[PDB]
DNA sequence: TCGATGTATATATCTGACACGTGCCTGGAGACTAGGGAGTAATCCCCTTGGCGGTTAAAACGCGGGGGACAGCGCGTACGTGCGTTTAAGCGGTGCTAGAGCTGTCTACGACCAATTGAGCGGCCTCGGCACCGGGATTCTGA
DNA sequence: TCAGAATCCCGGTGCCGAGGCCGCTCAATTGGTCGTAGACAGCTCTAGCACCGCTTAAACGCACGTACGCGCTGTCCCCCGCGTTTTAACCGCCAAGGGGATTACTCCCTAGTCTCCAGGCACGTGTCAGATATATACATCGA
């Protein structure tokens, strides 16, 4: 639920994960925006998991 | 105990050995891990979906297959 | 006085021994804990039975898929000339796989 | 007669509903297909062009563009790491490359 | 004087719920028709591929929940299961 | 009434196309699977399962044994060029990997 | 204790019908069933989307045939279909 | 006046500045031109027996998008 | 006395030019005139109504195929240490990159 | 038809190219038979199409 | 080059996982609708010609020099390895129990029916991005 | 360091896909119903899920040691690059004519329905193959 909010926090823990802003009557999803992340050597889901 | 170095150095070494390596770098005990892991972490979760849609509480060997069936690199015999 | 042979070669004699032999390489209770630290991982803590036949399937597959991979980064750094192995070749090569090894 | 009504409508959506499900049930990928299928269909698909979309005209007010050219549509889906593996297998006509540069290849 | 179909007009009505300013080019919507036909085929073929592993001949929402969550990667996922679960709350309303 | 006599044994042949027209109702493939289809499905799949298991008994006799252990099934699908390229995503159940290896590994 | 399905009988009588010398592993039954229900699907999800691309509701050899020249590569596919309307040919008569 | 030799080489050389390189060998001229060509009997192969399905003497390209899908390069926009 | 550039940098420019501009690379008639080329090659001699839009679909189609390959080759090859490019560079990433580059 | 006698001699002409021999009772197929042949440089039907 | 020396390629035997018997059905063989699929078919409409002619945007060629690419050698390094304790794990068996399969039996529920209606093909038309053209802002390259 | 030549905005200008826009008429949609897929209950075997000993292949480890990658001329060669000189594809465009998506029609011949009935499918047993001894050519390092 309300977890993007501290999921946001734990990914500034620094690199590039475009947060989505905020425009009424627009769509304007709340999924969390990435790098292009690379991945042979990219991070992985670690810290966006509920438990 | 931490349990992900389970998967051992010399069985890494014996797997290069079936790969045929003459030489390697010592680096390589956790980079296996690494992606062994997140190839796991790729099957793993898409079996225990399709145990979930069994409702299964238990894994079954069809499931997986299944799974890596989906992930494109297929496998017979089960 | 004992003497010694050349490092290397005989490691190409448990080439051709691995080569020769199909059967596993992994130790089966090692890898059956940390296969089940992955359902702790995803199935929220509460782990689940299994079936000693998808344990055997998927050891088969995780051999076949990660021998498969390392002679393919074997191959590629051998394209560089140099005979050992360094993990950014298993890095060049796991990145030109495309989106297989990951889906 | 009572007087009908749309079935997105009465999902309060914009996709159509009944047209998709004309196109499963003769689509002929099972044989009975209920009806919370594809109104779930809907919902995944309009989030996912409304994702799209999104992300093209973030690219697009970039360059000033009121309309969409299939550059912003490549620029969107490789850009983002999300879709980018949804669409991997996927190529763009004439969606063109990123600017996407080796880094040692510039001088000092 | 032949009848096709096509999603055009449902792309202009969602880029007015997302950009109700922009415009759209014809090329990016035969990209848009090919995407959603692509997704929505690929999305059934799993469907129905997971009613056959089940022996049901009937698909309810649960069958499609499972399939983009197989499918899709990462947080798609998470919203889109939010997605079609409001949907179908909103639609069993009536 | 009639007499006992199979429509593969009206085929002649050794794969069953009651059961393949079985299975061709219950995949759900199409509404109405024709009449000659599964004689041709069985056809084909009685010729290359004769494909295989005849370079399987060759490699069986290369190594002398009387049942077929699926080593021999996997230094069979890839020493050729069809079947290798069939089976590019599949791998084997104890069949371990090729004799195979590289020029400069062998010293002088 | 019900029922379970295979071609077991099918691949030993196959086998013995190219080779009436020697015999075959469990796990290479396993092997050959999995990779004829395998080629089965694949050949049948190609004739389904062939069948599907003409709007024939029906699916009958026709299809087979260029299902068979689109999946299997070369000489193979010749082969094949030469046996395919050979094996037609020989029940068209009976 | 062979009509494989119609791709010039600063054509590509430019598919290569698109790819962005330092420099190339003169050889690349021919291989990328039977890469091309092994490429395009690839699907062309499949595309004649499409629309020989479809039993018309014209090739459309939905079935060149049906002949990338089969070769698993699935193509968008038409 | 007049005086001009480097070697590779402006060439450089001109990489930067076609990175930004989407447009196919390739002439349309040499291109239609060799896939005519396989169509008589496949067809027993004979032509086919070659659709033209369908043309410059597989146009698009190979032309991004190609830069694809293009730089996973340029890419394997700076994994080498050298700045230019071989064609035994395209052979390796062709060998690595499985049967999707085969089908 | 019979032109596989002539497309093996056509392939004769310095490779290991598997023709398949001859004993009864067997299927033994007139399906011709390769070496593993390497693809990224191989060669190619070039030869065994009927004009 | 000839020889010790740790392989693996022969060889005899000695158990134990498999292939045919076997009741037994449950899924496969004859008869007959009916209503989608093959066949005709003329008909407009894209596409393959061969042309124009301009034309200009591309190909060939030479120089040219400059800047990489093997090349080999110098040489510190770090992984190979095999003996030497050590460990844990894949062995045996042993309850056991929770959960996977099998019927049963209702019950909500998707096809299959008439009947409107709205929405997507079909000109159409501003029309405004926008491709395009001249012009004046920027930033590599030696002296 | 900085003219100077190559590129990035800046204003104007025809122009031509394009986004509403009106008509329209072919599938959604209400109702209902009716066999029926499956949800749920419940029961019963059974395969991981824990336990015990055991013994044996792994785990540092390290001592030489050896390839191996910086690096350095080097050289050479080949290849941007660039200007010049062909040159040939490209772009409107005529036309044409002809095959091909029709729709329209018009039979015809394969899915369901039902009734017999028998070849695949769960249980037993003599095996050849893995396993355990010699032994042995045979590659692999001394000088």
């Amino acid at each position: 639920l309300h977890c993007q909010i501290k999921n946001l926090l734990s990914d500034e823990i620094r690199q590039k994960i475009v947060l989505p802003s905020n425009t009424p009557n627009v769509r304007r999803t709340k999924r969390i925006r990435l790098k292009p992340l690379e991945y042979w050597r990219g991070e992985r889901v670690t810290y966006t998991l509920k438990p | 105990r931490d349990n992900i170095q389970g998967i051992t150095k010399p069985a890494i070494r014996r797997l290069a050995r079936r790969g045929g390596v003459k030489r390697i770098s010592g680096l390589i005990y956790e980079e296996t891990r690494g992606v062994l892991k997140v190839f796991l972490e790729n099957v793993i979760r898409d079996a225990v979906t399709y145990t979930e849609h069994a409702k299964r509480k238990t894994v079954t060997a069809m499931d997986v297959v299944y799974a890596l069936k989906r992930q494109g690199r297929t496998l017979y015999g089960f | 006085k004992p003497h010694r042979y050349r490092p290397g070669t005989v490691a190409l004699r448990e080439i051709r021994r691995y080569q020769k032999s199909t059967e596993l390489l992994i130790r089966r209770q090692p890898f059956a804990r940390v296969v089940r630290e992955i359902c702790l991982l995803f199935t929220r803590g509460v782990d689940y039975r299994w079936q000693a036949m998808a344990l055997l399937a998927l050891q088969e597959a995780a051999e076949a898929f990660l021998v498969h991979l390392l002679e393919d980064a074997y191959l590629c750094s051998l394209h560089a000339r140099r005979v050992t192995l360094y993990p950014k070749d298993l890095q060049l090569a796991r990145r030109l796989r495309g989106l297989q090894g990951e889906g | 007669r009572a007087k009908a009504k749309t079935r997105s409508s009465r999902a309060g959506l914009q996709f159509p509903v009944g047209r998709v499900h004309r196109l499963l049930r003769k689509g002929n990928y099972s044989e009975r297909v209920g009806a919370g299928a594809p109104v779930y269909l809907a919902a995944v698909l309009e989030y996912l062009t409304a994702e799209i979309l999104e992300l093209a005209g973030n690219a697009a007010r970039d360059n000033k563009k009121t309309r969409i050219i299939p550059r912003h549509l490549q620029l969107a889906i490789r850009n983002d790491e999300e879709l980018n593996k949804l669409l991997g297998r996927v190529t763009i006509a004439q969606g063109g490359v990123l600017p996407n540069i080796q880094a040692v290849l510039l001088p000092k | 004087r032949s009848r096709k179909e096509s999603y055009s007009i449902y792309v202009y009505k969602v880029l007015k719920q997302v950009h109700p300013d922009t415009g759209i080019s014809s090329k990016a919507m035969g990209i848009m028709n090919s995407f959603v036909n692509d997704i929505f085929e690929r999305i059934a073929g799993e469907a129905s591929r997971l009613a056959h592993y089940n022996k049901r001949s009937t698909i309810t929402s649960r069958e499609i929940q499972t399939a983009v969550r197989l499918l899709l990667p990462g947080e798609l996922a998470k919203h889109a299961v939010s997605e079609g679960t409001k949907a179908v709350t909103k639609y069993t309303s009536a």
